């Protein structure tokens, strides 16, 4: 019984309503569940100096319920409540089902890659690599790839090879798990190509890099990268390999590509 | 069974119908319908 | 605690700066501690049941003014301070006439699952004593009736308990349906039946409601000469659309083979 | 020499039930469990039936690698509690075959309910459910290894469920439960829909109507309806408890059709008075409609000594007697103020009322009003315009009245015959045999 209390304007007893709120809002359920109009009153209020716990309590109402946008709506209006308050079922049961939107959102960011995508609040993805600040704490490559390749977004993916005194294997193996998987092309090509530019540029040169993208990539700006530096350095016991692999993998026109980087 | 509230809590009988019908009315069903007839 | 809290004892309600003042005082009373998760150091719950007392004549103040939402803001509230963990609440007299005026209202705008929700929240004192509940369920008989006549035969004993305001809203519930079947300009008078509007053989009060906001039952005739009911009387137009339950009945047939 | 004979058969309970549901538990999903898994109810309360004893089965419980079946057959042969529930947990933490952690944390523990010594095991029986709440919890943070606590371990939960009703009832209520339920519902709300959530809103229903008022309503935004009602019986008593709120809501003409079919829908058998004594509330509604028939057609003998008010009750009220009213209501009201009764003795006089004006409208085409005023105990002809005006109230068959002097020029109504009216409901009549032609094609679709 407290949209009574709701008569009032004031907030300096909606404090004490609050803490009400919390307290007997597993009894008070339909309490709510029509006072979601005063919910909006407090919500929309530029002057009600708790329309974030006001958000907090209509994600009761509607953890109670169980709705998905009003989800959206605490990601949005509930701020930093919704951000530092992680230990527990009820925020993890609508923040994960926050994160299936935000990966339903990923999934619309590779619908159409050339702008003009649907906006997004900075909150939803704060909460993304806030919960994937744990999966680089937690470091395991799990935690890495999983998230990495749910966004289906090169950049922290790309900063998941900045983790720490590990990865021995995710800079040789990471190209053998991605194609393991693949099912589109549209940006396994530069997920392939970034992934190659490191192992370029790696602590340790690799052949297993080159030996897949030289035949899922086909570049002829690859195979003269891999001839222009297998010759630079001036050793062929280590481009043994890949060009007896450029006869014995590779199949016409892409000898043809080669061929024309062959004498520069 | 206990369904968790539960255990806390042809002779004479299908005449009854008849029999609740005419408690009070009737009771007799002879002695004042055979003597009706001079009654008027 | 905390002074000028009793102290409006006879002079309780002259005047609405008195009484907004001491909405202020109330307003800091609960501003005060809190509602109730604090029980230990029982002081700290007789703050709360004098702040019971005080808002019980508060909501006297607020009936004597006048005010809808504010009584049933202090009657949900103090519906919630006789929903305290208190085992030890006293005798509050104030809580039969003021559960009187809540039923009384509570059937004046037509709630009968409202009021046997408050019959059910409290089947103990309802038996013999709390007698101005008592009698709102006597009351309950007269309307289980499907009081008209009884609404007069039942107003004959309330004269001064200050319940003026809501049985005031009582004859106002008192309805309208035989002037929704033979009224409207001429029955001579409806006057035997002891309903309180159809009292007052012609003034313009029952002019104005023979003639209240037209003729309740609406287009095409008068209860001069009456519809009976409202005429409908459509069609079998419905024979069309059944035949559409049909259509969608064969493709549900079809759905099934 | 009878209890060497539960050495043999109640070892091959836990070896044919137990040890078949968890080793055929194992594969083949979904078979995995309810083919003699969910068999747990009947044959776990014949375990609590069928059969020191309380010490035995409960020590050395996990061993290691899988040599339960020595282990059992040691229960089996030592018949020649402080520490002793627990000791499951003491032995080892339990550690591999989480599919037996609630069965173990059930069928063992579980015959103390039947004991009854409700003094120093029920807060035993407590800190059990508190490993077994610990399982409940920790199946989502600590157990994401593969299903096994819905697909078998949620039937099995629901079961113990009830089983954790059965503790928190014999001592106080429950608060934390209830929340702690919800959380419970949450976890089985989007993923894998349980009943649990209706198991203790049974029970909340059941506590509350003796003790909290204000949750129909929250029942109202909260009416997940759950159309799969396996059992029935549970779905049985749960429009049992709603037809007793609809009937405290005074909803009466739903409650007659809704709690026959909660009558017809109960199987039961055990005539001790299980179903008859929620019958007889059932019909209360029946009570509280204007229309019974004499109860001759629903009496066992057994519910006599119960009913010795009902039927002078119902005999009130085929009659209108104030002196039977009233006698019946002080002398015989006892025993139903147990279960809720005083809100017929306002409205028996109304009950009255509508049985004579039945018996009289489908009697008469025309009555006349100062002679309806004298049919039963009426008052007067303005008392009788009055109860005429009462007696539509709804909008009963025609009584026009002759608004000179005539009293009531009332007739029957017509069109019944077989026109319209009939071929109106028979599109929802087939709809309903359309429904039973997708129970056709389900059971089709069974195998």
């Amino acid at each position: 019984g407290i949209i009574s209390l709701l008569d009032e304007d004031e907030p300096q007893l909606k404090e004490f309503a609050l803490h009400k709120l919390n307290a007997v809002v597993n009894d008070f359920w339909a309490e709510i569940s029509e006072s979601v109009d005063k919910i909006e009153v407090l919500y929309e209020d530029e002057g009600f100096r708790s329309r974030q716990f006001a958000a907090l309590v209509a994600s009761k109402v509607f953890y109670h319920l169980g709705a998905f946008e009003e989800s959206l709506n605490y990601a949005l209006g509930a701020g930093d409540l919704f951000n530092v308050n992680d230990n527990s079922e009820y925020v993890e049961t609508i923040i994960a089902k926050c994160i299936d939107h935000y990966t339903k959102q990923c999934v619309e960011n590779a619908d159409l890659p050339e702008g003009e995508k649907k906006p997004i609040d900075q909150r939803l993805e704060g909460i993304v690599n806030k919960m994937f600040q744990r999966c680089l704490d937690d470091h395991k490559y799990k935690q890495a790839i999983g998230i990495a390749l749910e966004t289906r977004r090169l950049d922290v993916f790309e900063k998941t090879i900045l983790e720490s005194n590990d990865v021995p294997g995710m800079l040789a193996y990471s190209l053998k798990l991605c194609m393991s998987l693949m099912q589109n092309k549209q940006f396994r090509n530069k997920v392939l190509r970034v992934l190659v530019k490191i192992y370029m540029n790696l602590e340790k040169p690799d052949f297993i890099n080159v030996c897949q993208c030289l035949i899922f990539l086909d570049d002829p700006q690859a195979v003269s990268d891999i001839l222009e530096k297998l010759v630079k350095e001036d050793n062929l016991l280590m481009a043994y390999q890949i060009c007896f692999d450029l006869y014995e993998s590779a199949s016409q026109q892409f000898l043809s590509s080669v061929i024309q980087n062959l004498r520069t | 069974m206990s369904e968790k509230k539960q255990p806390v809590d042809e002779d004479n009988w299908d005449d009854d119908n008849v029999e609740d019908d005419f408690s009070n009315q009737l009771r007799a069903e002879l002695e004042k319908h055979g003597y009706k007839m001079e009654t008027s | 605690m905390y002074e000028q809290l009793k102290g409006e004892w006879n002079r309780k309600s002259p005047n609405l700066s008195k009484c907004g003042e001491e909405l202020g005082r109330l307003k800091l009373v609960l501003l005060e501690l809190n509602f109730l998760p604090t029980t230990g150091t029982k002081l700290t719950k007789q703050q709360l049941i004098l702040a019971r007392d005080i808002l019980e004549i508060g909501a006297q103040w607020s009936i004597l003014r006048k005010d809808i939402p504010s009584f049933e803001r202090y009657m949900a509230q103090l519906k919630c301070y006789y929903f305290d963990y208190k085992e030890q609440l006293p005798e509050s007299a104030y809580m039969h006439q003021l559960l009187g005026l809540n039923l009384l209202f509570l059937l004046s705008q037509n709630r009968v699952a409202e009021f046997h929700t408050e019959l059910e929240r409290l089947p103990a004192k309802d038996i013999q004593t709390n007698v101005y509940i008592k009698h709102p369920v006597s009351l309950e008989q007269y309307l289980m009736e499907g009081s008209y006549n009884k609404v007069f035969l039942a107003k004959g004993n309330i004269p001064a308990e200050s319940y003026t305001f809501f049985i005031d809203i009582l004859l106002d519930t008192i309805r309208d349906e035989i002037a929704g079947c033979i009224e409207k300009a001429y029955e001579k008078i409806l006057f035997t039946e002891a309903t309180r509007i159809l009292f007052f053989n012609t003034p313009k009060k029952m002019t104005d409601y023979a003639k209240k906001r037209g003729w309740v039952l609406g287009p095409n005739n008068y209860y001069s000469f009456a519809s009976q009911q409202q005429k409908p009387e459509d069609t079998t137009i419905p024979s069309t659309e059944l035949a559409k339950q049909v259509i969608e009945y064969a493709r549900q047939l079809e759905m099934i083979v | 020499p009878p209890p060497p004979a539960p050495q043999d058969v109640e070892m091959k309970e836990e070896a044919a039930t137990g040890g078949g549901s968890t080793g055929e538990a194992d594969g083949k999903t979904a078979a995995a469990a309810a083919e003699h898994s969910q068999r747990e109810l009947d044959t776990v309360t014949l375990e609590d039936i069928k059969e020191g004893k309380e010490p035995r089965f409960v020590l050395r419980a996990l061993r290691m690698l899988p040599s339960t079946s020595r282990r059992l057959n040691h229960y089996v042969l030592y018949k020649a509690l402080l520490p002793f529930l627990e000791e499951p947990m003491d032995t080892e933490a339990d550690l591999q075959f989480r599919p037996r952690t609630g069965k173990a944390a059930s069928t063992p523990l579980l015959p103390e309910v039947e004991a009854y010594l409700q003094l120093l095991v029920v807060i035993f029986m407590m800190n059990s459910k508190r490993y077994k709440e610990a399982q409940k919890i920790s199946d989502d943070l600590m157990q994401k290894i593969s299903t096994q606590n819905r697909r078998a371990l949620d039937l099995v939960a629901a079961k113990c469920y009830y089983y954790h009703a059965r503790v928190y009832e014999f001592l106080d209520k429950l608060d934390v439960v209830r929340s702690f339920l919800h959380a419970r519902l949450r976890t089985a709300t989007l993923r894998h829909d349980a009943d649990g959530q209706a198991t203790l809103l049974n029970l909340l229903l059941r506590n509350y109507l003796h003790y909290s008022l204000y949750d129909q309503a929250e029942k109202l935004v909260s009416k997940s309806v759950f159309p799969e009602q396996a059992n029935n019986n549970e779905w049985a008593r749960y429009l049992y408890y709603t037809g007793r709120i609809k009937a405290i809501q005074l909803e009466y003409s739903e409650a007659r059709r809704t709690m026959t079919n909660a009558l017809r829908k109960a199987p039961q058998h055990t005539a001790v008075g299980f179903k008859q004594t929620v019958h007889k509330l059932l019909i209360v509604v029946e009570l509280l409609l204007g229309e019974i028939p004499d109860r001759l057609q629903f009496r066992q003998p057994s519910l006599k000594r119960s009913l010795m008010p009902y039927f002078l009750l119902t005999q009130a009220v085929r009659t209108g007697n104030l002196a039977k009213f009233n006698q019946v209501l002080d002398q015989f009201g006892e025993k139903f103020q147990a279960d809720g009764t005083y809100t017929l003795i306002i409205r028996l006089r109304h009950n009255v009322i509508k049985t004579g004006v039945r018996m009289i409208s489908l009697s008469y085409s025309r009555i006349s009003l100062a002679d309806i005023a004298q049919k039963l105990q009426l008052d007067s002809p303005e008392d009788a315009e009055f109860i005429v005006a009462k007696a539509i109230r709804d909008g009963v068959i025609e009584a026009s009245i002759n608004h000179e002097k005539g009293y009531v020029q009332s007739k029957e109504m017509i069109d019944i015959y077989s026109t319209r009216e009939p071929q109106l409901a028979f599109h929802q009549r087939i709809s309903f045999c359309l429904d039973i032609h997708n129970m056709s094609v389900k059971a089709m679709r069974f195998p």
